[PDB]
């Protein structure tokens, strides 16, 4: 199965008076397992999953470390950024930065990125191919001569193809019980009726993981769009997922009707 | 770049009257990040109200989710009150156990 690792960092200047927020936030698939929050009277890099608490201190020690390293790069970055754009002084800016691998089915090492936002959008992120950097304005680009110049790319292929994987592997292993544990929708729909002569039939999928679900109505064993509302999926609060989707239906015909639910833990089911 | 927030307020587990269950107020699809998101019951702000750690997904927008232990009943009614920059005036959503 493919499995990952990503690193979220999230910057926001603070201009009346002190540093900018910096939160850290790292997830293996759609668990989270550790944060860094400056607000916070740790500042220390804290455990978020059971698994994870396993690690010694040698690297509570040295996850510290290195995200504060980042908080005060990002800083730094904010600083640049401003003269970059031209920018007034008295006004929050963020910077986002995100990186991570990805592994096969095989365990071994599929896909890699790092990607780098400030104020909403794109500004520099390396490519699939993790050799050249896709600037997305001319600021990013004086970035993209200075990364080129001083080989960054190259510094970062050697971490997200081994560092990043080395990690994941293990993390998966010390965290074999839930993490390399696919929990398959437990469905149920309900009917619900607006009116006299119509209902809703919701088709709820909840306690799944991981997130990625497919629902989809169908009638008469062709598939529906018309008339279906659908939701993001939300996470419940306990480390799975929820989501439903419904149609609404001439009441009486609701046998047309059959829900679809496709995931990862599942044979297919209608 | 600035974008609304999307909002969904629901249980953890389908809610049956006096039992203990959990409200969660997902905010998602917004920058900036301020946000100001207080679940109220009755009208009445909640206390003792958690929250995940600050992420964004694939766009780069933020998302939260805020949650309280709660026991639903007939007699109250809980909402999720949401105001951001991008918001004239804070949006409260309601709670449905339908949905």
């Amino acid at each position: 199965g493919s499995h990952s690792m990503r690193y979220f960092f999230t910057s926001v200047s603070r201009p009346g008076r002190g540093e900018p927020r910096f939160i850290a936030v790292g997830y293996v698939d759609d668990t989270q397992f550790v944060r860094f929050d400056s607000d916070a009277a740790s500042q220390r890099m804290e455990p978020r999953a059971p698994w994870i608490e396993q690690e010694g201190p040698e690297y509570w020690d040295g996850e510290t470390r290195k995200v504060k390293a980042h908080s005060q790069t990002h800083r730094v970055d904010l600083g640049t950024l401003r003269g970059y754009y031209n920018q007034s002084e008295a006004g929050s800016h963020t910077v986002q930065r995100m990186y991570g691998c990805d592994v096969g089915s095989d365990w071994r090492f599929l896909r890699g990125y790092h990607q780098y936002a400030y104020d909403g959008k794109d500004y520099i992120a390396l490519k699939e191919d993790l050799r050249s950097w896709t600037a997305a304005d001319m600021a990013a680009q004086t970035t993209k001569h200075k990364w080129e110049a001083a080989h960054v790319a190259e510094q970062l292929r050697a971490y997200l193809e081994g560092t990043c994987v080395e990690w994941l592997r293990r993390y998966l292993e010390n965290g074999k019980e839930t993490l390399q544990r696919t929990d398959a929708p437990k469905t149920h729909m309900t009917h619900h009726a607006v009116s006299d002569h119509e209902a809703t039939l919701r088709c709820w999928a909840l306690s799944f993981y991981p997130a990625e679900i497919t629902l989809t109505w169908q009638r008469d064993g062709e598939d529906q769009t018309q008339d279906t509302e659908l939701v993001e999926t939300r996470p419940a609060g306990d480390g799975t997922f929820q989501k439903w989707a419904a149609v609404v239906v001439p009441s009486g015909q609701e046998q047309r009707y059959t829900c679809h639910v496709q995931h990862e833990g599942l044979p297919k089911p209608l | 770049i600035q974008r609304t927030p999307k909002i969904q307020v629901y249980s953890r587990h389908p809610a049956e009257n006096g039992k203990s269950n959990f409200l969660n107020c997902y905010v998602s699809g917004f920058h900036p990040s301020d946000i100001e998101v207080d679940l109220l019951k009755n009208g009445e702000r909640i206390e003792k109200v958690e929250h995940s750690d600050l992420s964004f997904s694939k766009d780069w927008s933020f998302y939260l989710l805020y949650y309280t232990e709660f026991t639903p009943t007939e007699k109250d009614e809980y909402a999720c009150r949401v105001n951001h920059v991008t918001l004239s005036q804070p949006k409260i959503v309601k709670w449905d156990r339908d949905m």
